[PDB]
């Protein structure tokens, strides 16, 4: 899924309290990742908070894959 | 959007705000590449001003998905321009952007800064 | 149609073209600056070696460890590089040549020790492994003697221990304004 | 008379020209030098060295480490840090020099990065996006 | 306005004698300023002459702007 | 292309191969723009890996010798799998890329390289 562009104008109003609460942190993590990705071609020149954001965002990029026929609870 | 229809002061304050913002955006490249340190304090006050202005943009809507009690701010334009020009001047460039966040008038910003 | 972003890309590339031109002529000015900075310090070492030679012919009574090579067990390398890339593989060619030479020396079952100048080599050789003895950062495009004083002093001390017995510069020779060649040569065992 | 005396730091020369009378404090004692003096080499001690010019006035040059050589006609001063000065107080200007060098290094790091690395990413934005939509016959 | 592309196919023959006389220096100054637009970031590894050209071009650029409803003699 | 069908190793090896090629194609733009040397070492390694992969695909066909003359090949899938895995293992990073052009199995690659 191209998370950069895909949206749900309805919003989490149909999402459970817990998942909706947890959503925002992941949302902003991916936002940061895609935002700073312009210079991701070289992580050798940036500051270190940028490296931390890089690593956290790429890890959140990880954990996103999923096998088919697997009904994740 | 004219120094006549809105008055010269309002027009020029808008000019100054937009200049600070576009200066920040043109700064973003050096901000990302080099970081925040190697850039001298020049334009760093501009970065602070742009961020605290963006956060200053926050008006708690009287209907807003409910986060701040859903109040109607509608602060008079005079207070708005006074606060924005004071921010552009750097009078409160010593005050965190969060003070400007989710708040309206300068009374609200200052009380928030006392809170945070 | 969607021509708009194509036009935008074209304009951006044109701007980058003028950017590169400005950059390159600025670099040319800086290169002429350094290249005239070359010879200014020559007469210093010229006359200094001159009186050194006068001394040694006057006093051939001995040759110090700083003129004649003792059998080497570890050889030191002073490696200069930059902190800003975008200079071709010049630094990379230097790194390749010095890695080749040090591998050639390792067959002699002798350790190698390092003197680091510039972030390029800093990264390259903190990745390359070995036993570094000193690392230097931010030469500035005009350096100070004191900046390299302690760096070379450590190298001299390691020579005094008898651990380092031959000491190498790792730099790039100015062939001409366009041609540049890497160079790795020992200096402490003084050549005639 | 006149001797051709030269004062030079490792970076570049500081003083050159004919001089009449040289007063320094060698590795041993202080000495006075006039043209026709014997060939000698001496180690410069930290401090200023003062020499008398053909105009009747006297120059002074500071030394912090260095060596001195004298010949009946020529004097060379290979000083570590050779500075045209009168007092050991040039700390106010050496720091200025270092700040100039580091500032110009800052300019290098900015303009190399800010111009290119930004433009480096920018010029490589969406090339393949366009390359694939060539073969569109529509 | 962009002078780099706008033009009148008649030339100063339709200007005023004195204006026709004097406008050429401004025109070539603008040409020079356009030639040296890229170097505005440095202004510090130049020669004096190019810097002076840059300064005068900036000055004439500043001059070019005029407000609205501002007829001029 | 099913792991329950193709066998696990087949599936994963194929996926890794496509991944490598994907990065190489992506970086083609910059490497055309910039110098190949000004890149991260692992990037360049992957580049050479992918190029040697491309070459290792190049195969003579039994009827193709009509316009070439070189005898065509028929490579058992086992040889293919083992050779590609060995490449992806980097067991051959010291091997000239020419040693993979217009070949069949990995043993042919060994013969070509040692010949070269």
């Amino acid at each position: 899924v191209n998370a950069g562009i895909s949206v749900s104008r309805v919003g989490g109003s149909a999402q459970t309290k817990i998942i909706k609460k947890l959503s925002g942190g992941i949302r902003t993590a991916l936002a940061q990742y895609r935002e700073l990705a312009a210079f991701a071609q070289f992580a050798s020149d940036l500051d270190e908070a940028t490296r931390k954001q890089l690593e956290h965002g790429q890890r959140v990029t990880e954990l996103m894959k999923q096998k088919q026929y697997a009904p994740y609870s | 959007l004219d120094p006549l229809v809105v008055g010269q002061e309002h027009y020029e304050i808008a000019r100054a705000v937009q200049n600070v913002l576009q200066r920040y955006k043109e700064l973003k490249d050096i901000i990302a590449i080099l970081g925040m340190d190697e850039l001298a304090e020049e334009d760093k006050l501009v970065v602070y001003r742009a961020r605290k202005i963006q956060r200053f943009f926050s008006q708690p809507f009287h209907v807003a998905e409910v986060f701040t009690g859903a109040p109607g701010k509608l602060v008079p334009l005079k207070e708005t321009i006074r606060g924005f020009k004071g921010l552009l001047a750097g009078e409160y460039d010593h005050i965190p952007e969060q003070a400007f966040y989710m708040v309206g008038g300068i009374d609200e910003v200052i009380a928030k800064a006392e809170k945070l | 149609a969607n021509l708009k972003e194509i036009r935008a890309k074209v304009a951006s590339i044109k701007s980058t073209q003028k950017i590169t031109r400005a950059m390159q002529m600025v670099a040319a000015s800086k290169m002429r600056r350094a290249q005239e900075r070359m010879a200014q310090g020559r007469p210093y070492a010229d006359n200094m070696r001159r009186v050194i030679a006068h001394l040694v012919q006057a006093n051939p009574e001995y040759k110090h460890r700083y003129m004649v090579d003792r059998p080497v067990k570890r050889v030191g390398y002073i490696i200069v590089s930059s902190d800003r890339g975008l200079a071709g593989g010049l630094n990379i060619n230097l790194f390749k040549k010095v890695v080749q030479h040090v591998k050639a020396q390792q067959e002699q079952s002798i350790e190698v020790q390092f003197a680091l100048i510039g972030q390029k080599a800093v990264s390259f050789f903190k990745n390359y492994g070995g036993k570094v003895l000193g690392a230097t950062t931010q030469i500035g495009d005009a350096p100070s003697l004191e900046q390299l004083t302690g760096s070379v002093q450590v190298m001299l001390d390691a020579f005094d221990k008898g651990e380092l017995d031959r000491i190498y510069l790792v730099s790039n020779g100015f062939v001409n304004a366009m041609t540049q060649k890497p160079k790795v040569e020992q200096l402490v065992p003084l050549a005639p | 008379a006149t001797m051709q005396c030269d004062v030079v730091s490792v970076k570049e020369s500081i003083y050159s020209g004919a001089v009449t009378m040289l007063i320094a404090k060698g590795a041993g004692g202080e000495l006075g030098i006039l043209p026709g003096h014997a060939p000698l080499v001496t180690l410069l001690q930290p401090g200023p060295i003062r020499v008398l010019l053909e105009n009747g006035t006297e120059e002074i040059v500071y030394v912090s480490g260095g060596v001195l050589e004298v010949q009946p006609h020529v004097v060379t001063v290979l000083a570590d840090t050779a500075i045209r000065a009168d007092n050991l107080d040039e700390a106010a200007i050496l720091e200025a020099r270092k700040n100039a060098e580091q500032l110009l290094a800052n300019q290098k790091s900015d303009l190399d990065s800010a111009a290119a690395l930004a433009a480096l990413a920018e010029t490589a934005a969406q090339l393949e996006t366009i390359r694939k939509i060539k073969n569109r016959a529509q």
